[PDB]
C-alpha cells in the first residue's frame, strides 16, 4: 500500500555560520563493536546513511550500556550544532494547571515515540548531521554516517517532531468534534465521553488514519496505575494534590536551606489553604551567600508549625466541568498576606492561592486587595479561559467610597460581599473642605543635611505653638513629625496646614499601614480624629506658621 | 507581479513578542476568524522554523455587534525603517487640524488584496493561545498588507492617491489624511454638507473596488492650550488665598512674571483656615497684572518632529479627566479635557481607555505621530483589562504613574 509523505521544515544554521567539526572520541573495541551494530539497525530502517569524506562535518558518538542493564545504547552529542541551529518556536512556554483538566469517560494512551522517529529531516540538512564511528584500534577509515530523520538530542526535533504530527492529526480532529487528541512528550491522548464500545471504534479509526503516512501506533505507553505523578502531582480518578511535601527540621539553616523551604510551601499553597511565606523570606532580601546557617525570628519558626499542621491533612482539588460556574474567595492573613480559593460548588475547590504585598515603603487593605484581585483574574484566564464571581470581605459602600476618591483608576471585575471578619476597610477619611471652627496647626520641620539636626513643630490659630528638638534625623523625617505633633495636639476636628510635598504624598494615598512607625503612628492618629483637613501651601513665601514657625529656624 | 521587498534596521531582527492570555471567548472567536482569512489566502498556517511571534487579540469594533482581529505590531513598526520621498520638502498636513470638521473612514479591509513580500512575511508571525496551555498554540503568517503594520500604508500610499486623485482635482479646497487604517479628511463645510461630503469619497472609493457604514464625527474648535483661570470671589477665607497663591506659583514655572508677594503678605500670620480676609489694593494689582499674563500665551512653543510627544491624564472624579500633551515640561502644545457620559460612570479603566482614543486620535490630526501616555493605574491593573475596551486599530505606548501628582487640582 502506497504511503502520503511527512514533508520536511526547511532548517537553517544561525546568521552566517557553519556545520560543527568536533573530532571523534576514544571509545572502547567493545563500544566500538556495539556502534557499529546498532548503526547496521538504523542504515536498513533508513534513520541513517553512509556518506564520503566529501561531507566536511562531523558530531561526536558516544555509546552507553545503562544501570545494569545489559542493552547497549547510542548517543551523539550535537550540544555544538545545537549552538549553531537556528531558533524554532517553542514547545516550552508554559505548564498545564491540573485545576484546569477536563476529564473525559474514555481516555487512551498512544506510544508515537516510533512516528516521532520516522519524521523525514530537511536535505540540506542532513550535511550537517555527519558522524564518525572509529575503527578497531584505528586501523581502518571510520564509518561516516548522516541522519535521514530527527536525530534524538538534537536542537529542533523535538518542535518539529510535534509539529509534524500536529499537522497529520489535524484532519482527523476537526472530522470527529466530539473527542480531544492531546500531544505531550512522545505520546498521544485520546480522549471522549462516549460509549465504551464507540471509542475502540474511535481508535481503530485513527489507526487507520495514521497509516497513511505509514505509522503503526501501539497502546504502548507503559501502563501505569493512578496516581500519575506528574510534573509535581499526583493525578487521581477524579482529584488531584501535589506530590507530598516533608521539609527539613535541622537547626543549620542556610540559604539554601530556606531557599529550599521556599519553593516547596509554595508550590504547596496551590492546594493547602492558608501558607504564610512572609518571616522565613524576610532575611533573604539582604544577602549574597548560598552557604550559611540562619537564626529565627520566632514569628518565623511558629508558621513553619502552621504550615506543618496544615499539611498532616490530605487536601485535594477538583478537575474542571465548564456548564459549572467559577468562583474565588479571598481573606485576609494579615500582615499584607491573603489567601484565596477558586471552586464551582462550595467545600469543593479547583485550587487554593495566596498573595503577598508588593514592597513599597506604605499601603493600604484594599490596593492590596485589588492587587490580589488582578492576580487571581490573571491566573483564572490562563487556566480556564474566564474570570471567576469575586466573593470579596468588602463592603460594596467602602469599595464605593474608595475608587470614586482614589486619584488612580482601579477595577474590579463583578464580584458580591461576603460577611467573613475581617472585614477590609477605610479607616480614616480627609476632609475636602477646610473645617469650620476646628483650630488652624501651621506645622514644619527641617534638618541640617551636615549636622542632622532639625527641629519640628506648630503655631495656631489659638495661639499655641511647639518647637521640638531632634537628632539623626532627615529634612523629611522633620516634616512627618511635625504634622504628628499637631495630630497629637489637636482635639477631635483639625486643619493641618504643611509645605511638605513629600508629606502631602504619604498621607494622600491614605496608608493604614507603612514601615516608618513614624508615618505609622500618624495614621493611628488619623485613626482616632473626627475631622482632617491636610491642606498643602508653596515654602518661603513666608506663611502662616510654616513661616512663623519657619523662622524658628 | 506585486509585492515591493522590504527589511529591518541594522542589527534589528524581527519581533519575539509573548502573546498574553486570552478568554475562551476571544480565542472561539479568533478561531473563527482565522479560519476564513486562510480559506481567502490571506494568511497561511507556519513551521516550527519561524520563531518570531506578535500578539494578537480580539474586540468588538466601533459601534459593532461582530468580534474583530487586532494585532499589536508596536514592536514590528519600531523594527521597521520607514520608506521616504526622494525630494526633501515632506509634509504632513497641518491644514487638517485647521480644517472645521474631521472624519475618519477606516480603509484598511482594502490592503487584503495586495501580497506582501516573501523574506518579510515571515515576521508576521502569531498565534491564537490553547486554554491553560492544553495544547500547541496555532501559528500563522500574513501573506497580504496586514492592518496594524505602519509599512503597511506606506507601500499602499502611492496607490491610494491614484485612487484619491478623482476627488482631490473635483475638491481643491478639501484636505486628505492616512493614518494607518484610516482615512482622514477635513473640511470648512457647512456640517449638513460636510457630511453629505464623505459618501462622496465613501463611494466614489467603491467604484476603486472597495467594516465602513458607522458615524464618528469630530471638530477642533477648542484652544490649542486651555488657558489656566483664577477664581472671581467677593470674599476670600485664608484657604481661598492659600489655594490660590498654590496655583499661582505652579503657573509661574510656565509663565516666569507670576509674582504671589502681595499675595502672599496676606498670608502672613496664623488665622483660622476658614476665616474671611479681605483683599488688598498691593495684592489686588498682583491678581490683576496675574490675570493678564494668563490670558496671554507662552512664549517661543515650538514643536520638534525630533523629539516625541507625552500626553499625561488626571481622574478628577464623577468621569472628568484633564489631560496635556507636550514634548517639553511645561510648554503645553494642547490641553483638553474629557468628561463625557458615554463610557461607564462605574468603570474607571474602561473610562481611561476611551480617553487615551480620543487623545490619540486628536494628536494624529495635529501631528501625525500618536503621544506617549503617562498613566495614572498601576501597571498589572491596565494591562489586565485595557484591550477589553479598545475599539481602535492602532495602539499608543504608555508609561505608568505612581506617584498622585499635586497639579490635580490645577487644572480642574
Ligand atoms: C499525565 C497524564 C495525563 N492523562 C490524560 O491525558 C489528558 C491530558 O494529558 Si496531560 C495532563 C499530560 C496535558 C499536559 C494537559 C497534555 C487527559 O485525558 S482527558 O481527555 O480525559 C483530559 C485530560 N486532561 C488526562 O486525563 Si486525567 C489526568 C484529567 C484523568 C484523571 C486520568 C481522567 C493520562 O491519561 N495519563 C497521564 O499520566
Amino acid at each position: 500500500v502506497p504511503i502520503s509523505p511527512i514533508e520536511t521544515v526547511p532548517v537553517k544554521l544561525k546568521p552566517g555560520m557553519d556545520g560543527p567539526k568536533v573530532k571523534q572520541w576514544p571509545l572502547t573495541e567493545e563500544k566500538i563493536k556495539a556502534l557499529v551494530e546498532i548503526c547496521t539497525e538504523m542504515e536498513k530502517e533508513g534513520k541513517i546513511s553512509k556518506i564520503g569524506p566529501e561531507n566536511p562535518y562531523n558530531t561526536p558518538v558516544f555509546a552507553i550500556k545503562k544501570k545494569d542493564s545489559t542493552k547497549w545504547r547510542k548517543l551523539v552529542d550535537f550540544r555544538e550544532l545545537n549552538k549553531r541551529t537556528q531558533d524554532f518556536w517553542e514547545v516550552q512556554l508554559g505548564i498545564p494547571h491540573p485545576a484546569g483538566l477536563k476529564k473525559k469517560k474514555s481516555v487512551t494512551v498512544l506510544d508515537v515515540g516510533d512516528a516521532y522517529f520516522s519524521v523525514p529531516l530537511d536535505e540540506d540538512f542532513r550535511k550537517y548531521t555527519a558522524f564518525t564511528i572509529p575503527s578497531i584500534n584505528n586501523e581502518t577509515p571510520g564509518i561516516r554516517y548522516q541522519y535521514n530523520v530527527l536525530p534524538q538530542g538534537w536542537k529542533g526535533s523535538p518542535a518539529i517532531s510535534q509539529s509534524s504530527m500536529t499537522k497529520i492529526l489535524e484532519p482527523f480532529k476537526k472530522q470527529n468534534p466530539d473527542i480531544v487528541i492531546y500531544q505531550y512528550m512522545d505520546d498521544l491522548y485520546v480522549g471522549s465521553d462516549l460509549e465504551i464500545g464507540q471509542h475502540r471504534t474511535k481508535i481503530e479509526e485513527l489507526r487507520q488514519h495514521l497509516l497513511r503516512w505509514g505509522l503503526t501506533t501501539p497502546d504502548k505507553k507503559h501502563q501505569k496505575e493512578p496516581p500519575f505523578l506528574w510534573m509535581g502531582y499526583e493525578l487521581h480518578p477524579d482529584k488531584w494534590t501535589v506530590q507530598p511535601i516533608v521539609l527539613p527540621e535541622k537547626d543549620s539553616w542556610t540559604v539554601n536551606d530556606i531557599q529550599k523551604l521556599v519553593g516547596k510551601l509554595n508550590w504547596a499553597s496551590q492546594i493547602y489553604p492558608g501558607i504564610k511565606v512572609r518571616q522565613l523570606s524576610k532575611l533573604l532580601r539582604g544577602t549574597k551567600a548560598l552557604t550559611e546557617v540562619i537564626p529565627l525570628t520566632e514569628e518565623a519558626e511558629l508558621e513553619l508549625a502552621e504550615n506543618r499542621e496544615i499539611l498532616k491533612e490530605p487536601v485535594h482539588g477538583v478537575y474542571y466541568d465548564p456548564s459549572k460556574d467559577l468562583i474565588a474567595e479571598i481573606q485576609k492573613q494579615g500582615q499584607g498576606q491573603w489567601t484565596y480559593q477558586i471552586y464551582q460548588e462550595p467545600f469543593k475547590n479547583l485550587k487554593t492561592g495566596k498573595y503577598a504585598r508588593m514592597r513599597g515603603a506604605h499601603t493600604n487593605d484594599v490596593k492590596q486587595l485589588t492587587e490580589a484581585v488582578q492576580k487571581i483574574t490573571t491566573e483564572s484566564i490562563v487556566i480556564w479561559g474566564k474570570t471567576p464571581k469575586f466573593k470579596l470581605p468588602i463592603q460594596k459602600e467602602t469599595w464605593e467610597t474608595w475608587w470614586t476618591e482614589y486619584w488612580q483608576a482601579t477595577w474590579i471585575p463583578e464580584w458580591e460581599f461576603v460577611n467573613t471578619p475581617p472585614l477590609v476597610k477605610l479607616w480614616y477619611q480627609l476632609e475636602k473642605e477646610p473645617i469650620v471652627g476646628a483650630e488652624t496647626f501651621y506645622v514644619d520641620g527641617a534638618a541640617n543635611r551636615e549636622t542632622k539636626l532639625g527641629k519640628a513643630g506648630y503655631v495656631t490659630n489659638k495661639g499655641r505653638q511647639k518647637v521640638v528638638p531632634l537628632t539623626n534625623t532627615t529634612n523629611q523625617k522633620t516634616e512627618l513629625q511635625a504634622i504628628y505633633l499637631a495630630l497629637q495636639d489637636s482635639g477631635l476636628e483639625v486643619n493641618i496646614v504643611t509645605d511638605s510635598q513629600y508629606a502631602l504624598g504619604i498621607i494622600q494615598a491614605q496608608p493604614d499601614k507603612s514601615e516608618s512607625e513614624l508615618v505609622n503612628q500618624i495614621i493611628e492618629q488619623l485613626i482616632k480624629k473626627e475631622k482632617v483637613y491636610l491642606a498643602w501651601v508653596p515654602a518661603h513665601k513666608g506663611i502662616g506658621g510654616n513661616e512663623q514657625v519657619d523662622k524658628l529656624v | 507581479i506585486e509585492t515591493v521587498p522590504v527589511k529591518l534596521k541594522p542589527g534589528m531582527d524581527g519581533p519575539k513578542v509573548k502573546q498574553w492570555p486570552l478568554t475562551e471567548e476571544k480565542i472561539k472567536a479568533l478561531v473563527e476568524i482565522c479560519t476564513e482569512m486562510e480559506k481567502e489566502g490571506k494568511i497561511s498556517k507556519i513551521g516550527p522554523e519561524n520563531p518570531y511571534n506578535t500578539p494578537v487579540f480580539a474586540i468588538k469594533k466601533k459601534d459593532s455587534t461582530k468580534w474583530r482581529k487586532l494585532v499589536d505590531f508596536r514592536e514590528l513598526n519600531k523594527r521597521t525603517q520607514d520608506f521616504w520621498e526622494v525630494q526633501l520638502g515632506i509634509p504632513h498636513p497641518a491644514g487638517l487640524k485647521k480644517k472645521k470638521s474631521v472624519t475618519v473612514l477606516d480603509v484598511g479591509d482594502a490592503y487584503f488584496s495586495v501580497p506582501l513580500d516573501e523574506d518579510f512575511r515571515k515576521y508576521t508571525a502569531f498565534t491564537i493561545p490553547s486554554i491553560n496551555n492544553e495544547t500547541p498554540g496555532i501559528r500563522y503568517q500574513y501573506n497580504v498588507l496586514p492592518q496594524g503594520w505602519k509599512g503597511s500604508p506606506a507601500i499602499f500610499q502611492s496607490s491610494m492617491t491614484k485612487i484619491l486623485e478623482p476627488f482631490k482635482k473635483q475638491n481643491p479646497d478639501i484636505v486628505i489624511y492616512q493614518y494607518m487604517d484610516d482615512l482622514y479628511v477635513g473640511s470648512d463645510l457647512e456640517i449638513g454638507q460636510h457630511r453629505t461630503k464623505i459618501e462622496e469619497l465613501r463611494q466614489h472609493l467603491l467604484r476603486w473596488g472597495l467594516f465602513l457604514w458607522m458615524g464618528y464625527e469630530l471638530h477642533p474648535d477648542k484652544w490649542t492650550v486651555q488657558p489656566i483661570v483664577l477664581p472671581e470671589k467677593d470674599s476670600w477665607t485664608v484657604n481661598d488665598i492659600q489655594k490660590l497663591v498654590g496655583k499661582l506659583n505652579w503657573a509661574s514655572q510656565i509663565y516666569p512674571g507670576i509674582k504671589v508677594r502681595q499675595l502672599s503678605k496676606l498670608l502672613r500670620g496664623t488665622k483660622a483656615l476658614t476665616e474671611v480676609i479681605p483683599l488688598t489694593e498691593e495684592a489686588e494689582l498682583e491678581l490683576a497684572e496675574n490675570r493678564e499674563i494668563l490670558k496671554e500665551p507662552v512664549h517661543g512653543v515650538y514643536y520638534d518632529p525630533s523629539k516625541d510627544l507625552i500626553a499625561e491624564i488626571q481622574k478628577q472624579g464623577q468621569g472628568q479627566w484633564t489631560y496635556q500633551i507636550y514634548q517639553e515640561p511645561f510648554k503645553n502644545l494642547k490641553t483638553g479635557k474629557y468628561a463625557r457620559m458615554r463610557g461607564a460612570h462605574t468603570n474607571d479603566v474602561k473610562q481611561l481607555t476611551e480617553a487615551v482614543q480620543k487623545i490619540t486620535t486628536e494628536s494624529i490630526v495635529i501631528w501625525g505621530k500618536t503621544p506617549k501616555f503617562k498613566l495614572p493605574i498601576q501597571k498589572e491593573t491596565w494591562e489586565t483589562w485595557w484591550t477589553e475596551y479598545w475599539q481602535a486599530t492602532w495602539i499608543p505606548e504608555w508609561e505608568f504613574v505612581n506617584t498622585p501628582p499635586l497639579v490635580k487640582l490645577w487644572y480642574q
